[PDB]
RNA sequence: UAAAUUAUGGUCAAUUGUUAGUAUUCAUAUUAAUUUUUUUAAAUGUUUUAUCAUUUUAUAAAGGUUUAUUUUUGAAAGAUUUUUUGUAUAAAAUUUUAGGAAUAGUUAAUAAUAAUUUAUAAUUUUGAUUAGAUUGUUUUGUUAAUGCUAUUAGAUGGGUGUGGAAAAAUAAAAAAAAUAAUUAAUAUAU
């Protein structure tokens, strides 16, 4: 029940420093910006309080709300934040739509990632975890010869892979049967020398019996 | 066992006196022979031209610098060609006056007698680009400033040492140097000011603001 | 100063000093007149304030709400017996005026 | 501390005005700078570490604990 | 020199004062030797733009390598055998002839 | 504390006071219970520790080596502080246990750090990441094993520290019962190491911890000790140690050369040591703490030439393979790499044959002080030589 | 005259008794002797009506 | 406006005396020597005295 | 006496008036006049007491002349404690003379308060003593000025050994042992 910073030489010196008539003000910026809140909820109450007051608020106030929206699923809060962002013109980072594509993706919003992809593809560097989540919306809905495109998206825009891409491209490869394009994921991990994940083994090894291709090439 | 005790400059340093009687002879020429005979060609390696530090932990910090020195024992002493010029008061007061009276004799190269303030200076005004440049500037008696010269007159104009009469001088505080920097009502980064700082640090008047410093005062040059 | 005076030492220049004496004078004493830092702290209350010990005040977009000064007739001596001014010793005494105008 | 009797006999304390007017004239105004609008999520980040540094301790120092 | 810097009170005009130096002498070497400072991609890249695909590009700096790299744990003890080597040592003679 | 009376122990005190008998001493457990007890000190512990009546440059020495010992403590608490923050840290980002942190792998990490990265938290990510690559280098209970087993040794060669780890007021966990333990960790831990590390005295002074006579004589104890176990036929008459093989293995101590260089002398070339192992000859020379004595150290071609030439005319070996090397050591310690090239190129063993010899060798992580520019110019251009073929 | 004069941050975001610094004053040993004895005359005085 | 030591002394003087210094203290009064001795025939063996002598310590 | 190394593969300047502070008029400024203003004529009531007495009431001026200064343990403050006990008497330091030479109730030691002794004593040409001028004092004035020029806080070995302290022959307050009066302005002439 008090503010983690009060005054007397922890404020910058452009703003006066501890201008005791703003000390609500100093004790508001804080909780928007505090990096151990987890509670979702209070983080958009916590906006609703900064829009009162008239507190100025960057890409990383809004990036603190959207990350808080991960562990619990929120997507439909995750959606309403970059409405606002938009209608404020605020542009959001890799970072903040990469949180609302991982809370569209684990709530099974398959129609929703694909929408908040197109909005970020052509203007924003996306990360291979904001092309991850495309890759899980794609085989929730089992589009897994469509999230093969997805990896080809990826290997065009210069992304490079990384070992969840690895694990779940070579999972759309059992469903669709694709045992060429897994020949280059796999001889790709090799030259890589990622660590194969546990997922990642048993799709090798289910592929491997079906078109004989790892006994023919000496490659395991 | 007594040992008798080392007074003055010239028995800490080792002299060998070998002029009969006479203590204040010069001395650094006969020792760079006597040093140069001491070297020897090892064969199955020797020196070079370039100037010598005679420790390891001597050598300059820059590597583009690094490259122009190397480490020699004990050969790394008495090097130089020029010797200390004569015919005043203070080397600043002589460093001073050699410069003023060779920038109107339209001069290439001035010896000046090489000492801790008379080098430090030397450097400052080559940073500001009074002086086109030095030779034999390792020499720890006497190096040779080269002038600039543009478009037929010299660039130094008035070149003063702090002490005027060659005996009284001052030490200038902090608010000096900061008088120094805005002096007759303007910005001052053209007439260089220089001091010597107590970390024994030749230092203009600029810089001596920027970390609110003063010392004893030197020379000006514009 | 001496018998009850703080000052130690000449503004501008002085005699050649040596020792502590040298390292005073010219770095560590008090310097009130300096714009750019105040005097400074001792170890280790420097660190902290590295941030607020520079300049005086960040604005630099002071609407200046004072009188106007006077050009003509230029006034020398400003002395005037106050009732209420609690500041009359500080205003009185010779000062320099000195500033941007 | 500032204290004003009333003429009815009221304790009160001073406005702004009745206390700045004991100090020196500040004679100018800012008619630009509105501190709710600073940045604080990119460079401006005061962190608790560094004010952690200097060590405040109530066993070390029990000023805090007699106010 | 430019006539500017010697009349007004801006910072890099102190650039002007000093003599030129080279920059890969000036700034600190690399692992290989002297380097320019644009060459590194700490330096010119800005600090706001570091977080998404900068860590998406230098994963393989971190978690990429042979077997003997990312399956060996390095915080085990490292002198064991040692310890039973004196162990040993100490006791079996047990006897001071 | 220091009483009227105490005395500063050799080897041979300390061997013989703590000699008891134990049985199956945990030596890292121990270890940690008596750094714990030290950790726990003030600085007002380390006050009155100087035994009174002594004379003061004995005073100053002791003065000296307890300020290392201090020192070098004090650097050790700070790091197990780190050690256990980024422990704490990686288990409370990652949500595992504590214990199983220092057995986890590095494609845990790349597993935890990419759930972090996929949960928004690239800042706890990073940290994780940065927590874990300081925790390999540092994270093991044996890190730096020798140099916290020579610090206690040297605190049991003070011999004002016994008494300074009992009699303490502690409560039991689990009843809550004041009483006062007169178990004393120390005595026991010092024990130990004197009854297994028997050549703790030469570990002691190769790390630099001896500032009163340094790690000469250990130099030579240790170097007798690995002629011992190579020739295994030895006489040892005063300062001469001979083999009686009819090869030539001798190690002659010439001199001590800290009081033999004569400052303000032109005698170029004083030696410590002298190995003659078959045909080969090596000067064994340990540096002084003046660098305008070093160059003047090291012997000439022609004296080394006129060395060779003594060596065919006593042992009457023929000039045609006789080859001689100087050898440079550093003065205050011995870092792994000069014992190293001591057993390459003295002694003609490497790495597994000394190590098979020598156990504690591998553990031996001492290196060459990085503020010490010009005795490693001196060391390389030294090292790096050809032998002199008379 | 010097109607708009601000001073610095420093001035108002210093902590308390952090600019004092360290001073060693010596002074002869016959008044250390007189300042302890007063010191210990002055601690040791009896709790009555006046103290 | 940071004053100097001179304001602190004239606020010693106010606070001691009830105030600064009365005003009119020059006058620029012209001082005149009047001599009566003989030309070389001061009473005194060392210094002769024909000039007005200052007085003060430190002023 | 190293001998002109060849994608010239990136040019597009500077100025948006935001300042790290002794700045110089050989003729102008300070002094008296063209102008000063306003008064003042002494001859005087401090008070309580136990009554021809006793208790409290410690820096007026001229003169003479000083290199320097401060703090009573004692009286009061002041207390349900008490010995006239609560470290006051000291040091460094800086004056001037248009015609520059000697000085002394003298220096140190001391079983010596209150010096019958000892000594090759002490000050001074790095300027003494005497004679002259003489309170001192970053407080004044001037200037671009570490320059020149001014000053009025004070003290007082034979008046009385009283008093804690001589500062005692005269001061619009410093209210002086019962709340004399304490709203305000003249507060003095009256
Ligand atoms: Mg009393
Ligand atoms: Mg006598």
């Amino acid at each position: 029940m008090h503010p983690r910073l009060s005054g007397q030489g922890v404020f910058p010196r452009y703003g006066g420093g501890w201008m005791h008539q703003f000390g609500h003000v100093y004790a508001l910026q804080q909780e928007l910006l505090n990096a151990e809140a987890n509670n979702w909820f209070r983080a958009m109450e916590l906006w609703h309080t900064a829009r009162h007051e008239g507190v100025a608020m960057n890409v990383s106030h809004y990036t603190n709300i959207l990350r808080q929206c991960v562990p619990p699923t929120a997507w439909e809060a995750s959606l309403m934040v970059l409405k606002q962002m938009r209608r404020e013109n605020i542009r959001p980072d890799v970072v903040g739509v990469g949180c609302a594509l991982a809370a569209c993706a684990d709530a099974n919003r398959s129609e929703e990632v694909e929408k908040v992809f197109s909005c970020f593809s052509g203007k924003l560097k996306l990360d291979s975890i904001c092309y991850l989540a495309l890759i899980k919306a794609k085989m929730s809905r089992g589009g897994y010869a469509e999230a093969l495109a997805v990896g080809r998206e990826q290997d065009a825009d210069g992304v490079p892979f990384l070992p969840h891409t690895y694990t779940h491209l070579l999972e759309a490869a059992e469903v669709a049967d694709d045992g060429e394009m897994a020949l280059e994921l796999a001889r790709r991990m090799s030259s890589e020398q990622w660590p194969v994940s546990d997922r990642g083994r048993e799709a090798l090894k289910k592929l491997s019996t079906r078109h004989h291709w790892e006994e023919v090439a000496e490659y395991k | 066992q007594g040992h008798r005790l080392l007074h003055g400059k010239r028995e800490r340093e080792g002299s060998l006196f070998a002029v009969a009687n006479d203590v204040k002879r010069d001395e650094r020429l006969l020792r760079q022979q006597l040093n140069a005979l001491l070297e020897e060609e090892r064969m199955p390696t020797p020196l070079v031209d370039l100037p010598g530090v005679e420790r390891r932990r001597d050598l300059p910090a820059d590597p583009i610098t690094r490259l122009f020195f190397q480490h020699k024992g004990d050969h790394a002493l008495y090097y130089g060609t020029y010797d200390k010029p004569s015919v005043l008061y203070t080397p600043i007061y002589d460093f001073c006056h050699r410069i003023r009276e060779a920038t109107e004799q339209r001069k290439r190269f001035v010896v000046v007698p090489s000492t801790i303030e008379t080098r430090g200076c030397a450097r400052v005004m080559h940073d500001h680009g009074l002086v086109a440049g030095f030779r034999d500037f390792h020499n720890d008696r006497a190096f040779a400033v080269e002038l600039k010269y543009f478009q037929g007159d010299s660039t130094i104009n008035v070149i003063e040492p702090c002490s005027y009469d060659g005996r009284t001088e001052f030490e200038w505080s902090p608010k000096m140097m900061r008088r120094l920097l805005n002096t007759h009502g303007i910005h001052n980064r053209l007439v260089v000011y220089i001091c010597r700082t107590a970390d024994n640090r030749i230092i203009d008047h600029i810089h001596a603001v920027k970390e609110n410093i003063g010392g004893r005062g030197l020379m000006m040059v514009h | 100063g001496g018998p009850g005076s703080p000052v130690r030492g000449p503004g501008y220049y002085a005699p050649p000093m040596e020792g502590e004496h040298q390292r005073g004078y010219t770095a560590e004493w008090r310097d009130l007149r300096n714009p750019m830092r105040p005097p400074e702290f001792p170890t280790p209350w420097e660190r902290k304030y590295r941030q607020y010990a520079r300049g005086q005040h960040p604005s630099y977009d002071m609407v200046y709400a004072g009188p106007m000064p006077e050009i003509f007739p230029m006034r020398r001596d400003f002395r005037k017996p106050t009732r209420w001014d609690f500041h009359d010793i500080e205003k009185q005494g010779k000062y320099r005026t000195s500033g941007p105008y | 501390r500032f204290v004003i009797r009333q003429p009815d006999g009221t304790l009160r304390s001073a406005k702004m005005s009745e206390m700045r007017a004991w100090y020196w004239k500040e004679e100018w105004a800012d008619f630009r700078f509105w501190a709710p609008q600073m940045e604080w999520g990119i460079e401006n980040t005061p962190s608790q570490e560094q004010y952690q540094e200097h060590v405040p301790d109530t066993t070390d120092a029990d000023f805090r604990k007699q106010r | 020199k430019v006539p500017h810097s010697l009349i007004y009170n801006i910072y890099p005009y102190l650039e002007e004062i000093r003599r030129r130096k080279g920059m890969m002498a000036m700034h600190p070497p690399g692992k290989d030797g002297l380097l320019m400072p644009d060459r590194v991609v700490d330096n010119r890249l800005p600090d706001h733009l570091k977080r998404g695909y900068y860590d998406d590009v230098y994963w393989k700096d971190f978690f990429a390598g042979s077997d003997e790299h990312l399956n060996e744990p390095r915080m085990g003890l490292r002198g064991d055998e040692m310890r039973r080597r004196l162990e040993e040592a100490q006791t079996s003679p047990a006897p001071t002839t | 504390h220091a009483t009227y009376g105490a005395v500063p122990l050799t080897h041979s005190q300390v061997t013989s006071v703590y000699a008891t008998d134990g049985g199956k001493v945990d030596e890292l457990g121990l270890l940690e219970l008596v750094e714990e007890r030290i950790f726990s000190w003030k600085l007002n512990k380390w006050e009155m520790r100087i035994p009174p009546n002594l004379p003061n440059d004995q005073k100053e020495l002791i003065r000296q080596e307890q300020e290392n010992l201090k020192q070098i403590l004090s650097e050790w608490r700070k790091c197990f502080g780190a050690l256990n923050a980024d422990i704490l840290q990686i288990s409370s980002l990652t949500g595992v246990p504590k214990d199983v942190v220092r057995e986890k792998n590095r494609t845990w990490l790349q597993e935890e750090v990419a759930k972090l990265r996929w949960m928004g938290e690239v800042n706890k990510a990073a940290l994780l990441r940065d927590a874990f690559m300081r925790l390999e280098a540092f994270g093991s209970r044996d890190f730096m094993f020798m140099e916290r087993l020579c610090c206690i040794y040297g605190l049991a060669r003070q011999g004002t520290f016994d008494e300074a780890f009992t009699n303490y007021i502690t409560e039991d966990p689990v009843t809550n019962d004041i009483f006062v333990d007169e178990r004393n960790p120390f005595k026991e831990l010092v024990a130990h190491i004197v009854r297994n590390y028997s050549q703790i005295d030469i570990i002691y002074d190769f790390l630099g911890f001896n500032y009163s006579e340094g790690y000469r004589s250990s130099l030579r104890r240790y170097m007798e000790y690995l002629q011992c176990k190579t020739a295994e036929n030895v006489r040892a008459s005063g300062r001469l140690v001979t083999g009686d093989k009819g090869e030539h293995n001798i190690l002659f101590d010439y001199c001590v050369s800290r009081e033999s260089l004569v400052s303000g002398d032109s005698c170029q070339g004083i030696i410590d040591f002298l190995y003659i192992n078959g045909n080969d000859v090596t000067l064994i020379i340990i540096a002084s703490d003046n660098p305008w004595l070093r160059n003047r150290q090291l012997p000439h071609r022609r004296q080394m030439e006129g060395i060779a030439r003594r060596v065919c005319f006593v042992l009457g070996i023929p000039p045609s393979e006789v080859r001689i090397r100087n050898l440079l050591l550093p003065p205050t310690y011995l870092d792994k790499g000069s014992i190293v090239r001591l057993n390459d190129i003295v002694f003609r063993l490497s790495n597994e044959q000394s190590n098979l010899l020598i156990p504690w060798l591998t553990n031996y992580n001492k290196e060459l002080d990085p503020k010490d520019v010009d005795y490693t110019a001196l060391a390389k251009t030294t090292n790096e030589e050809e032998w002199l073929t008379l | 005259f010097r109607g708009a004069d601000t001073y610095s941050v420093k001035y108002c975001e210093q902590g308390r008794y952090e600019y004092q610094r360290y001073l060693m004053i010596n002074r002869f040993p016959s008044e250390y002797k007189k300042h302890f004895l007063s010191f210990l005359s002055n601690i040791r005085m009896s709790s009555g009506s006046a103290t | 406006p940071w004053w100097n030591f001179q304001t602190e002394h004239r606020q010693r003087c106010v606070l001691m005396y009830g105030g600064a210094r009365t005003k009119n203290t020059h006058n620029a009064n012209h001082r005149v020597f009047i001599k009566k001795y003989k030309r070389n025939a001061f009473p005194n063996r060392t210094r002769h005295h024909w000039a007005v002598s200052m007085t003060g310590v430190l002023s």
